[PDB]
RNA sequence: UGCGAAAGCAGUUGAAGACAAGUGGCUUGUCGUUCGUUAAUGGCCU
């Protein structure tokens, strides 16, 4: 991310020296290999983000069909005052 | 043996078993060949389990 | 309207794990199945069900135990000519013998040494071994009569706890212990070496943990001891010379229980790795060489197998097995690997734990020592009663109008006034010491105030007083199985009741004159009884899955053609109909249900024509609608003229035996 | 807009339970 | 009342209090001793089920 | 509104190209999803949009490709099971019409790099 | 490289699906939480691509139920968005020095 | 299956007979049968 800003400016400014050099690829092989291995897999993560984004907005729109329902759905309870009226030994007591 | 599917002979060569295909299904018969010591036969549905008849053909 | 159906899954009534199976009679292949054969199932919450394997395993009685009670072993005893006797150990220092009539302990014999780990019964059944935690084996003299138990002899002690027992004959007693060893004591009275341990054998220990010998049986056709231990290995030991013949490395974890057939051609074995292994010696070469082979292996259970037993007669040859998953499994003995099997439902509610009342749309349900009440609306839990002055619960009923609940166990009963205070209830005890002293099985509410009470000692009171009740002829099966002449059912509405005892006797009773007018008229155990006010009828259904109806003041013509025009669903039914009621909108249609289906028969129509106890053995003597899409079923009822209440069940670590991956 | 059309087309190329209480009905 | 309800429940339920050098035990009732078998020893029941759920057999 | 007019027209019997035109008229994303969520069956919308995107795999309108990608997101449990006799060669020729863009995304990104280099050195050498 | 080689051995050898069958929310979160880190590298991202593709192929309903791996899928989406911007701009640098031959 | 480049481009999927199950036929499904078409909880050694 940050360093290829440097490499695009080196090509733009020194566009004459390294077009007059006789073996461009042989002299900066490591750049060619790095960019080839970075951009070679671009169809693969194209297919990955297509398949990923499809399921992502699929559940997003299915859950946005009912996104307001889970805001007040939880009406759960606990051992309420029926437990106090339940404790028959504590009903003989108090 | 008028229809044979599969066959094998014992290590000493003293008897041999084989299959028949004689009707609902196949059959299995063993026979001693160098003597009439034993020769038996039975349908192999009595070999096979009761689970295998409701399962795939590999069973 | 059409039928609107409340498919409720609120009640989480869950049974407990089967820990002990036993058969009442021993095997005797070449004679008929006796009419007195009962299977006994001790669970782990402390209740003992007693099932009869006639016509697909109905459940006759249930003997419940209370809070913090369990049951680990149980053994039958039937000296020929005397009543059945049922002893059981819990996790305690006593043996508990139960009388089968009341469903109570009639004896708590404290064994005089330590906490009992196992129990076994002598061959000829006059003595009882209890193997205890402090290494003792205690003999209890049983033959004094039913109820009276004497101490006999503490056998020669040892260090480690004896976890399983068996007898050779009247002579020797074999015991597997928790130090990986198998001792052999002599219980032969009037010998010089009586009580001292004759032999000790040691199984192949586990490398990285202690070894426990969990199951030991004697095999009388040969002269061996079979033994399963906690490595999974199963060993066969020659009794004389006290030494191993052959060891199999069968299971992957412990072997909790193993059993054999009559002639000892097979040994079945099972444990925590949840497979049942079968070891066979049926070949003539196997019998003349004394060589068991590891014949087969089946995976049928879900979590464990903690109990296994076998029965084998002329019209019955099945091994029965149960474990941590709460269901029972029946397989065939001589056709184990080949034949079929039946996994029973986890509950078949012959005794219900749920009932509804149509007013307030409410339903009560009681598990062990607590009741709970909720209303329909959704649904809302309005009240509950976790009465802990109680220890054990049993049957319960609500007043019509929903005013007073009455809970009742075989020791006492208690009545609670209820007042709906809105989104809650207020519940208050109302004192009555007659109720507080009486034993109750069934309470069924003649009026809003009057109830009828069936006592565990065969008394029929009417409170808020005494129904004359005639006596029954005591035959051999009634003296053998001592609860056959006990009132199972009573159903009542509007001053007319009917009771039912399992000999095939169903007797009406007018609540005014309190006279019987008997209509016994039956052949076997009666599954359910419901009274039709239309037609003036009683409706009995027996264990053979036949519906009879009779009139009151013998069977009607509708019964006379219905019984043999009965549908194919009823003719191939496997689970007995435990509940009948009548429809609410029509007073003449009736709506009934078993544990895996719901049916409804029509009062006038008739339709046109064109692994059990199956022998010639007797019983205990000597528009039509059918659905099953609510099959894990617990209770159904009605509320009003269009809706239905279908309350069912819904679901633990287990030994992973993985399915093949692809 | 050509790389946008090409990205979307390539996406097309590589693109090629029980509750606790119900209420239902059955036959009368 | 929320932090001592089990305290007052157990202190009213339990018996056999101390009196100086002595200890005044209640005797139980024939009611419970003849309606039920005694409770399991939780030590040995925990030993048996803890053995059958030991870590060496990988349950799941 | 106009989405309901397009819904009624495409649901009655006919006017499928005009129906996709009326869908392209208002053309909301939320209503675009709603028109897929409402209908219970299609009259081979996949077939007509298959032939439209086959005849124009390079159109500047995003309407029919947006409709196809939301149809494939929300209803592809049923497009693989509605029909498999003409639909098989339909998806075949659609897949072969669309694979060429996957073939030529690298050269377009290369030319984008070319042109950014040229325009940035031309902005650079701007004669003081 | 050890996580990568056991992923590649399960990919070549048998079945990604066999290795992923009995899972649920709590037992997939290690895989996806590593796939966040592995999607950045060149050497892992093909394997990360097909493993994420298979797990969303056969766990599309757990996507609906559990919200606490929805957010993991969203974070994975922004990761593949950053990586696809990187793999596009690398092709642009590749063209812009292909111009200088 | 054919031509191909690793992309893709054209073609599909019949008949007879026997047997099994279900309700002599009728339906469905198989085949250690023929003709034609380019076409079973069961996992790896010391």
């Amino acid at each position: 991310g940050p360093l290829n800003v440097w490499v695009k400016w080196c090509l733009i400014i020194h566009g004459g020296y390294l077009v007059s050099i006789p073996n461009l690829m042989s002299t900066l092989s490591s750049l060619h290999s790095t960019l080839k291995r970075r951009s070679d897999l671009l169809p693969r993560l194209l297919a990955l983000d297509a398949r990923l984004d499809c399921t992502i907005n699929k559940f997003k729109t299915l859950n946005y069909e009912a996104g307001d329902i889970h805001s007040s759905e939880p009406v759960v309870e606990e051992d309420e005052d029926d437990v106090e009226y339940n404790e028959e030994l504590d009903d003989a007591g108090l | 043996w008028h229809n044979v599917i599969l066959s094998n002979i014992s290590s000493n060569g003293k008897l041999l078993a084989h299959m028949c295909k004689d009707v609902e299904h196949k059959s299995i018969s063993v026979v001693s060949l160098f003597d009439d010591s034993v020769n038996l036969s039975f349908p192999l549905g009595s070999i096979l389990s009761s689970q295998t008849q409701s399962l795939s053909y590999n069973t | 309207e059409r039928m609107i159906v409340h498919r409720c899954r609120f009640v989480d009534f869950t049974p407990a794990t089967i820990t002990s199976l036993a058969f009442s009679h021993k095997s005797n292949i070449n004679k008929l199945t006796p009419s007195d054969l009962r299977l006994a199932i001790g669970r782990s919450n402390g209740n003992i069900e007693i099932w009869n394997p006639r016509n697909n395993w109905f459940q006759e009685m249930v003997i419940e135990g209370g809070k913090d009670r369990s049951i680990e072993g149980l053994c039958w005893s039937n000296v020929n000519g005397e009543s059945l006797r049922l002893f059981s150990i819990g996790g305690s220092t006593v043996v508990t013998e139960w009388d089968l009539a009341t469903g109570l302990p009639l004896r708590n014999y404290d064994c005089n040494s330590g906490v009992i780990w196992s129990i076994s019964i002598n061959d000829s059944q006059d003595k009882l071994s209890v193997g205890c935690d402090n290494g003792t084996v205690v003999l209890i003299d049983i033959s004094g009569g039913p109820g009276v138990l004497e101490h006999d002899t503490i056998l020669m002690r040892q260090e480690a706890r004896v976890l399983t027992l068996a007898w050779k004959k009247d002579d020797f007693v074999i015991g597997g212990c928790s130090d990986g060893r198998i001792r052999i004591w002599s219980a032969q009275k009037n010998d010089e070496n009586m009580g001292r341990l004759l032999h000790t054998m040691k199984v192949d220990k586990a490398k990285k943990e202690s070894t426990l010998v969990w199951s030991v049986i004697y095999l009388p056709r040969t002269d061996q001891i079979a033994s399963g231990d906690s490595t999974g290995s199963i060993k066969f030991w020659d009794f004389q010379f006290a030494t191993l013949n052959q060891s199999f490395k069968a299971h992957d974890a412990d072997v909790l229980c193993l059993t054999t057939d009559t002639d000892n051609n097979y040994v079945f074995s099972a444990g925590v790795d949840r497979k049942i292994f079968q070891f066979s010696q049926n070949t003539n070469k196997s019998q003349k060489n004394n060589r068991w082979v590891n014949s087969s292996n089946r995976l049928l259970h879900g979590n464990d197998i903690r109990a296994i037993c076998a029965y084998q007669s002329k019209g019955a040859d099945f091994l029965v097995s149960g474990g941590v998953e709460k269901t029972l499994v029946i397989n065939s003995l001589t056709s184990f690997s080949n034949g079929n099997y039946r996994k029973m439902p986890t509950v078949e509610p012959y005794s219900k734990n749920v009932l509804v009342n149509k007013e307030q749309r409410l339903v009560v349900s009681w598990s062990e020592s607590t009741v709970k009440i909720w209303t329909m609306g959704n649904y809302k839990l309005v009240c509950k009663l976790t009465l802990k002055d109680d220890q054990n619960i049993s049957t319960c009923s609500l007043s019509p109008d929903g005013q007073v609940l009455v809970v009742g166990r075989p020791s006492t009963t208690k009545v609670f006034h209820l007042q709906p205070v809105g989104n809650k209830l207020k519940v208050t005890k109302l004192d009555n010491d007659l109720l507080l002293r009486t034993s109750t099985k069934l309470v069924k509410f003649i009026d809003n105030s009057k109830i009828v009470i069936c006592s565990c000692e065969d008394d029929v009171f009417i409170v808020d007083q005494e129904v004359e009740l005639l006596e029954v002829t005591s035959t051999k099966s009634s003296i053998k199985v001592p609860y056959i002449n006990r009132i199972n059912h009573l159903e009542v509405d509007q001053n007319i009741a009917v009771i039912s005892r399992g000999c095939g006797v169903v007797d009406i009773l007018d609540l005014k004159a309190r006279i019987s007018k008997p209509l016994a008229r039956l052949n076997n155990f009666i599954t359910a009884v419901h009274i039709n006010t239309s037609r003036k009828s009683v409706v009995v259904i027996t264990a053979d899955n036949k519906i009879y109806e009779f009139n009151m003041n013998v069977l009607t013509q509708w019964s006379k053609n219905n019984t043999d025009n009965l549908p194919k669903e009823w003719k191939t039914l496997k689970e007995n109909c435990v509940g009948i009621f009548s429809d609410i909108e029509n007073s003449s249609r009736l709506w009934f249900w078993g544990a895996t289906w719901i049916s409804r028969i029509d009062f006038d129509v008739d339709f046109p024509i064109n692994l059990t106890i199956t022998d010639e053995s007797n019983f205990m003597n000597d528009h039509f609608f059918f659905t099953d899409k609510y099959k894990p079923l617990l209770f159904v009822d009605l509320i009003s003229s269009n809706e239905l209440a279908i309350i069912e069940r819904n679901p633990q670590k287990a030994f992973i035996q993985p399915k093949l991956v692809f | 807009k050509q790389v946008e059309i090409a990205e979307r087309n390539t996406e097309l190329w590589n693109l090629i339970a029980l509750p606790t209480y119900t209420m239902e009905y059955l036959d009368i | 009342i929320k932090t001592k309800k089990r305290k007052t429940l157990k202190n009213l339920r339990k018996d056999s209090v101390k009196r100086g050098k002595f200890r005044v035990q209640l005797l139980s009732t024939t009611q419970d001793s003849k309606t039920l078998p005694p409770k399991k020893e939780s030590s040995i029941i925990r030993s048996k089920d803890r053995w059958l759920n030991r870590k060496a057999l990988n349950k799941g | 509104n106009i989405l309901s007019s397009h819904l009624e027209a495409n649901s009655t019997e006919i006017l499928d190209d005009l129906m996709s035109g009326s869908w392209t008229e208002p053309e909301i994303k939320k209503f675009i999803l709603t028109k897929i969520n409402t209908v219970d069956h299609l009259s081979k919308i996949f077939l007509t949009i298959s032939k439209s995107i086959t005849q124009n795999p390079w159109n500047e309108e995003n309407l029919l490709p947006l409709w196809l990608k939301w149809l494939l997101t929300l209803k592809s449990g049923e497009l693989n099971s509605i029909k498999d006799k003409h639909t098989k060669k339909n998806c075949k020729h659609l897949k072969s019409a669309l694979r060429s863009s996957e073939e030529i995304l690298p050269v377009l990104l290369g030319i984008q790099g070319r042109l950014e280099m040229l325009r940035r050195q031309a902005k650079l050498r701007e004669d003081l | 490289e050890l996580t990568l080689t056991v992923l590649q051995e399960l990919r070549k050898r048998g079945k990604v699906r066999v290795a992923l069958y009995g899972r649920d929310e709590s037992t997939l979160e290690p895989l996806l939480n590593w796939c966040l880190k592995g999607i950045e590298d060149v050497r892992s991202a093909s394997i990360v691509a097909d493993w994420v593709a298979v797990v969303l192929e056969l766990y599309g309903n757990t996507l609906e139920s559990s919200p606490v791996l929805q957010e993991l899928m969203i974070d994975l989406k922004t990761k593949v968005r950053h990586e696809i911007h990187k793999s596009k701009e690398a092709q642009r640098i590749e063209g812009m020095l292909q111009l200088l031959t």
